[PDB]
């Protein structure tokens, strides 16, 4: 007989959970950044 | 700005479909169910053709009560894109609309191969299933759900993580646990207020009892609170279909009692028996036992009951629909008390609301 | 019996039956049958005069707490003189749990309203009237809600026919939209489909 | 008390929402339908049918259809008893004429007189 | 999957998620259009023998409701069913 | 056909400038295919 | 092949033609009556009678499940050839 | 454990359950005291109430009552054992425990027609 | 089997405090939109060029009636009045009498486009394959009357489209 | 025979009922007819308002003239608020429909209907 099924050893692996890459700078070093910029346009 | 009362008008889709199957037969009655929710239409006949199979006192095969299950829970990923994205374009936020419905798109074509149309397909039946699937579908399934857990977290990253989604959403719209029961709530309101009740897990029909997943549910009643758990349901979908293709067991996509299914094409012309009950089951129809029943199942809305009363004869004596939309909507003058008048354009977006099957 | 037949289920029918007396030994003035059909589904037919206590000991009972209303479904048959039969639909979440309560009105006498017990048939009976000529006293805001606005009796009453008795047309003489009589281009074929053989020897009615 | 002694007649034509063209110029029947004579069922034959008399149906001039005029000529009732039907005729309105029950007579039948000794019945073959 | 590699590593930054291995646009992956015939299996009550209609006839096992009373003991009180079970915290993914 | 190109965008027709009769050089239609193509167009099936 | 009655109008396979008198004609003024070249009857007229030697023939429509349920036809009766209710194709026994 | 959420919203959490459930099933002893003793509701719901006052009389502890009592939260408890005391007075002002007050015509549930 | 979403108590340390400080100053989470909205422009679109290029079918695809042949030049269909029985928004109407040579044929085999809801109902009741829900779905029309078929239009319909619902049928035929 | 009432005890009430229901119809008329720029008069609305009242006026069951003064509430009650078009306010006087033969001669020249 023939029909619609799965292979002999199954479908891989499916991801279903919840993935982000959560990514940042300090806010003290972007602050000091901030500042450095701040003082070198006044200079 | 502000609201005391808000009173919706509705019955500018009445159709009246619950009057029309008095005049049609069971098989007849079917695609009605399909238009009623047009983002949920494989999910509708899931519950139509529970009511006939309990009033008929047959069950599917195995391998029709898994079809059910797998293109029931492919629809929750179709009602819940619209759920979101129309939420999102009613807000403002553009952006993710046209980004899903290329995916909404790719899962059209699934309806398209097996049945053979893209909306209203009328593939569930009493009895099982009108046709099997075609060889090699469930391959593309799988290539399609490996890669769609990815849309799901770029969904939710301009979304989840906004600002400006968060100050429109996490102080409109909050209902408490006893008024939810109250007013007939279902779904994602009870689930939303942090009321435990889903009817997958509860009451469960044809094989829901086997798989395994989780009920995601609120921590504040809030809009934003009913938003995560829209978006967690499209993961526990993922994680049904995984598991439904990889426990496909095979067997007869209809029952065997010919006298319900109608039998092969091949088979109804060679045999006597055969062509007989092709004739009388695709123009009189079966005939359903008298008795009144009320099967409602988990539709992606809420909780959707068909009652169904039969007379003897091969159509039904009366057949009401019930919506989860129109419970919701019968709460939206306490829903938006308070609240600013932009701010309706969340609360309907909040409940999925389909103008089809509120008025029937 | 094995494959092709849908199991049965006794334990469940068990607990029914037994609430059903239950529910019938402790409120003896309003309720008049209790039924347990064969698919395991209570219904209570209890007299129109305790549409509000009843219910409401389902609603705020310790064993019950039907706190969730389902349906509320009217059906008309026209061989009663009682032509209406009102059944309400009720789900407790604690016991997981379904029950069905059913009345008798004809089209003249009112039934009261249960707004008091459950909010969502507030709107929901209003309905009923929008499509059968219910009268439910003591509602807060009864009017139509599904047809049309200058809609002429009630259309889900069997009496009535499935198409109307005007349809809507637009006219440039008074640049409106009118009402005309019903004129098909092709009438719906009534197709007589009803076997003259019996079906089910269980359900064979004692002659007359 | 609660309770009023209404003897009036009970007439609900004003609330049905029918015009009157339909309710005094229409013929309510009410009936047994005759068993259909190429079938040996019965069961058709056990409740009281309300039906209207047909009006006028033409044939469309496009394509050519039965149109019709009539909204009432696809409204058949089903009554257990003829005497609730009755009610429900003269409730309504309508102008109605009733056809009584025609039961079968209950004939004598014997397999022994295809074979009498002297009597008419016998069978000429078998 | 044509995508020039400059424009790859730039979308890559952009995302923060690899894109090239999972991509939207389906490629010859995807099952072909054309399938060798189907021979699709027999029911359960395919058979020749002991096949009777009487003995799974699944419609005619129905009956009337049982009437339990009719308008013509020191029992305990009763629950429609037993109270449900607390539901238990999901060991997958608590979200705490 | 173009195998390398993702799916949809895989097999095209250009049309021709004169059927049955009709000037169609800018004028293009979606019924102007023959079934046999209509077959291998819409992928009915992978052979022309 | 269709005839042609004598109003220009052509003969559909059924044979329903509008009178001289009618008025219908007019829905066809600046348009075409589409007809059906291939008469049925015609088509049929020209297939061969298929000479076979047993008393009860057995005809599905060929290829199976794409044609008609199968039918047993007699040929006992030498004065008309049996022909199938269902494809129209006629048989005839050789005796 | 003062948790601090029930999980419910409007649910506020009780922080002395144990005298509340005792003064409301006492309230409800009392208010069903008035019921006359033929009534099989009085029987009933006194039976089921004074199960409910001795498990919650012999125990301190409060997630074990939770857990054992099968009525959720302790705070749910307490709003059933509220709508138990507003059904209580109901039924003190409704009587049902009367005859039926009108037989049904034999034609009424006769399913089907 | 229960998940709280939206229960996460948020970090009260000087840490979490000023980087959350950071991210509503400096917006880092919408720049992280801009960032996903930066990555989603480069992307190829899947705009398919209609009508140059068609939308992915089934074999089983549902679109415009049409009457069969068998392969000897007779119509297949034999009047039973099944399609009309079943059709569940009653566009089908058919008429018929014994014709010259006795065959049981059609004289009037109408379908109201405007009606049929394509549901498929009617190539499946059909015993001898007569009716078919054929593969044309580009057939729209400028009036309402050219949507109301009748026999001639249907058979010529089948006479057109026959050498792909041959076809079709032949590779569909084994899943019925 | 005894019933129970909705909501008027006798026919009197009814008739009460039915009074003030005229009276809350006639002070609505003219301000229907200024909102929905109609192109009657004020007395022909009026007209048809009486022509209603007296066409529904042959009936004696208490219960079914307190019906019908509830459902002309609603209809009054609808036409208070801007819920109705100009076209629902219309519908009662039938203007575009032919006036259909009356007497027996000329139903006997136009068809079968009696
Ligand atoms: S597809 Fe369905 S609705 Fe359309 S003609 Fe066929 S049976 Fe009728
Ligand atoms: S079902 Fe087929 S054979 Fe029967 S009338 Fe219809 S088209 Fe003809
Ligand atoms: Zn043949």
């Amino acid at each position: 007989v023939k029909q619609d099924m799965p292979p002999v050893g199954g479908y891989g692996p499916i991801d279903y959970k919840r993935n982000l890459p959560r990514r940042g700078l300090s806010g003290y070093s972007m602050f000091a950044v901030g500042i450095g910029a701040l003082l070198f346009g006044y200079w | 700005e502000m609201v005391r009362k808000c009173d919706p008008h509705i019955g500018l889709l009445h159709r009246g479909t619950e009057k029309l199957i008095e005049y049609k037969t069971y098989l007849q009655a079917l695609p009605y169910f399909d238009r009623l929710d047009y983002v949920s239409m494989m999910c509708n006949e899931q519950a139509y053709s529970l009511a006939v199979e309990k009033l008929l006192n047959i069950q599917p095969p195995p391998r029709a009560q898994w079809i059910r299950v797998l293109f029931g829970e492919i629809t929750r990923l179709l009602n819940h894109i619209m759920a979101v994205t129309t939420h999102a374009l009613d807000i403002g936020a553009m952006t993710p609309f046209f980004w899903m419905f290329e995916e909404r798109e790719k899962m059209f074509e699934f309806y398209e191969r097996v049945s053979g149309a893209r909306m209203h397909a009328a593939y569930v039946r009493p009895g099982g299933v009108h046709q099997d699937l075609p060889l090699g579908l469930m391959d593309d399934i799988y290539e399609f759900s490996k890669n769609f857990s990815l849309r799901i977290d770029e969904l939710e990253e301009m979304l989840t993580n906004n600002r400006i989604w968060r100050n429109r959403t996490v102080d409109i719209g909050v209902v408490t646990a006893e008024d939810a029961l109250n007013y007939g709530f279902s779904g994602v309101m009870l689930r939303g207020s942090g009321i435990q009740w889903d009817l997958r897990k509860t009451q469960p029909y044809d094989v829901y009892d086997q798989v395994e997943f989780d009920v995601p549910i609120g921590s504040r009643g809030d809009c934003y609170d009913r938003y995560l758990c829209r978006v967690e349901e499209m993961r526990q979908s993922i994680r049904i279909i995984s598991q439904c293709l990889n426990k496909m067991p095979p067997g007869e996509i209809k029952v065997d009692d010919a006298k319900v299914s109608p039998p092969k094409r091949a088979e109804m012309k060679t045999s006597m028996e055969s062509l007989i009950h092709h004739f009388k089951l695709y123009t009189e129809g079966y005939q359903v036992p008298p008795g009144a029943t009320y099967t409602a199942i988990e539709a992606p809305k809420g909780e959707f009951g068909v009652y169904l009363v039969s007379d003897g004869s091969s159509r039904p004596y009366r057949c009401k629909i019930k919506a989860p939309g129109f419970a919701h909507l019968a709460g939206l003058d306490k829903m938006s008390k308070g609240h600013m008048l932009a701010d309706v354009v969340a609360i309907i977006g909040t409940q999925d609301i389909v103008f089809g099957e509120v008025d029937r | 019996t094995r494959p092709t037949v849908r199991p049965r289920n006794d334990v469940a029918h068990k607990q029914l039956s037994a609430f059903g007396e239950y529910v019938a030994e402790i409120l003896p003035k309003y309720v008049q049958q209790v039924q347990v059909s064969c698919f395991s589904e209570l219904e209570i037919c209890i007299h129109p005069d305790g549409v509000i206590p009843v219910l409401t000991f389902l609603r705020d009972h310790s064993n019950a707490q039907f706190k969730s209303l389902a349906d509320l479904t009217a059906v008309d048959i026209p061989t009663r003189q009682n032509r209406f039969e009102i059944v309400y639909n009720l789900l407790s979440l604690r016991f997981n749990s379904r029950i069905r309560v059913k009345t008798y009105t004809d089209e003249l006498t009112p039934v009261e309203s249960s707004v008091s017990v459950y909010k969502a048939a507030n709107w929901y009976e209003r309905e009923i009237w929008d499509m059968f000529g219910v009268f439910f006293a003591n509602h807060p805001d009864l009017r139509r809600i599904l047809t049309d606005y200058g809609f002429e009796g009630h259309p889900f009453r069997k009496d009535f026919p499935l198409s109307g008795y005007v349809e809507l047309r637009y006219d440039d003489e008074v640049k409106r939209v009118v009402a005309e009589p019903v004129e098909l281009a092709q009438e719906f074929r009534k197709f007589d489909l009803n076997s003259p053989w019996e079906a089910f020897p269980a359900y064979r009615q004692p002659p007359e | 008390t609660q309770l009023i002694t209404v003897d009036e007649k009970l007439d609900i034509t004003t609330l049905t929402g029918v015009p009157e063209e339909h309710i005094k110029t229409r013929k309510a029947r009410i009936f047994v339908p005759a068993r259909n004579n190429m079938q040996s069922g019965v069961n058709n034959t056990k409740k009281w049918k309300m039906e209207f008399d047909t009006r006028e149906r033409w044939e469309n001039p496009l394509m050519g259809w039965a149109s019709t005029a009539d909204p009432l000529s696809n409204l058949v009732l089903t009554f257990s008893t003829k005497e609730d039907a009755i009610a429900f005729a003269e409730k309504n309105g309508w102008s109605y004429d009733v056809e009584e029950r025609k039961v079968p007579k209950p004939k004598s039948k014997s397999y022994g007189a295809n074979f009498s000794w002297n009597k008419r019945t016998r069978v000429s073959t078998k | 999957a044509s995508a020039t590699r400059l424009i790859q590593g730039l979308r890559n930054w952009a995302s923060g998620r690899d894109l090239q291995a999972k991509l939207q646009l389906r490629y010859q992956e995807i099952s072909k259009r054309t399938q060798p015939p189907p021979k699709l299996p027999v029911g359960p009550s395919h058979r020749l023998s002991n096949n009777y209609y009487c003995a799974r006839d699944g419609r005619r096992e129905a009956m009337p409701p049982s009437i339990v009373m009719s308008s013509q003991s020191e029992k305990k009180a009763v629950s429609p069913a037993p109270p449900i079970k607390r539901w238990e915290l999901s060991q997958d993914e608590p979200y705490l | 056909e173009d195998n390398k190109q993702f799916f949809g965008r895989h097999r095209w027709v250009i049309y021709t400038t004169e059927m049955n009769g009709k000037n169609t050089f800018w004028d293009v239609d979606g019924s102007m295919v023959p079934p046999e193509w209509h077959r291998w167009l819409h992928c009915m099936t992978d052979d022309p | 092949g269709v005839r042609t009655s004598p109003t220009g109008e052509k003969v559909t396979h059924t044979g329903q033609v509008y009178d001289d008198e009618d008025y219908r004609r007019v829905r066809f003024v600046g348009r075409q009556k589409e007809v059906n070249e291939n008469f049925a009857i015609d088509l049929i007229a020209e297939q061969p009678v298929s000479q076979v030697g047993s008393r009860v023939i057995s005809c599905d429509g060929g290829g199976g499940a794409l044609g008609h349920p199968r039918v047993y036809i007699n040929l006992d009766k030498e004065t008309k050839t049996g022909t199938c209710g269902y494809c129209g194709l006629q048989f005839r026994q050789q005796h | 454990l003062l948790k601090k959420t029930t999980g419910l919203v409007g649910l506020a959490v009780c922080e002395t359950p144990h005298e509340r459930l005792k003064i409301l099933y006492t309230k409800i002893l009392d208010v069903l005291g008035h019921i006359p003793k033929n009534a099989a509701y009085r029987k009933y719901t006194e039976q089921i109430t004074n199960e409910k006052l001795s498990i919650v009389k012999a125990e301190p502890d409060v997630k074990k009552l939770e857990e054992q009592l099968q009525g959720g939260q302790i705070e749910e408890v307490i709003l059933q054992a509220e709508n138990e005391l507003s059904l209580a007075r109901k039924m003190i002002q409704w009587k049902p425990w009367e005859p039926l007050v009108e037989e049904p015509p034999a034609s009424q549930w006769k399913w089907p027609i | 089997t229960y998940k709280y979403v939206n229960l996460r108590e948020p970090s009260m340390d000087m840490k979490s405090v000023t980087d959350r400080a950071a991210q509503t100053l400096l917006w880092t989470e919408l720049i992280r939109g801009l960032g996903m909205t930066l990555s989603y422009l480069f992307r190829e679109p899947a705009t398919i060029n209609y009508p140059f290029e068609k939308g992915p079918l089934s074999p089983r695809f549902r679109g415009e009636h049409a009457l069969r042949r068998y392969p000897s030049g007779e119509e297949r269909c034999i009047a039973c009045k099944l399609c009309e029985a079943v059709c569940p928004a009653q566009a089908i109407t058919i008429e018929a009498e014994p014709r010259a040579d006795g065959s049981r044929r059609t004289t009037r085999y109408d379908i109201d486009m405007t009606k049929c809801i394509y549901c498929g109902f009617c190539q499946e009741a059909c015993p001898v394959d007569a009716i078919v829900e054929g593969p044309n779905f580009e057939f729209s029309t400028e009036t309402h009357e050219e949507l109301l078929y009748n026999k001639e239009k249907l058979l010529n319909n089948g006479d057109k489209w026959e050498a792909e619902i041959a076809a079709n049928i032949q590779a569909d035929y084994l899943y019925r | 025979t005894s019933v129970k009432p909705i909501f008027s005890r006798d026919m009197n009430e009814a008739k009460r009922r039915v009074r003030e229901l005229y009276r809350a119809w006639y002070r609505e008329v003219p301000n229907t007819v200024h909102l929905f720029q109609l192109d009657i008069s004020v007395k022909q609305g009026r007209d048809k308002v009486r022509e209603m009242f007296k066409k529904n006026a042959h009936v004696t069951d208490p219960r079914v003239v307190d019906l019908l003064v509830i459902k002309g509430k609603m209809e009054l009650e609808e036409t208070i608020n801007v819920w109705k078009q100009r076209t629902h306010v219309m519908r009662f006087f039938h203007e575009t429909e032919a006036p259909r033969p009356k007497d027996f001669l000329s139903k006997f020249y136009v068809g079968h209907d009696p």
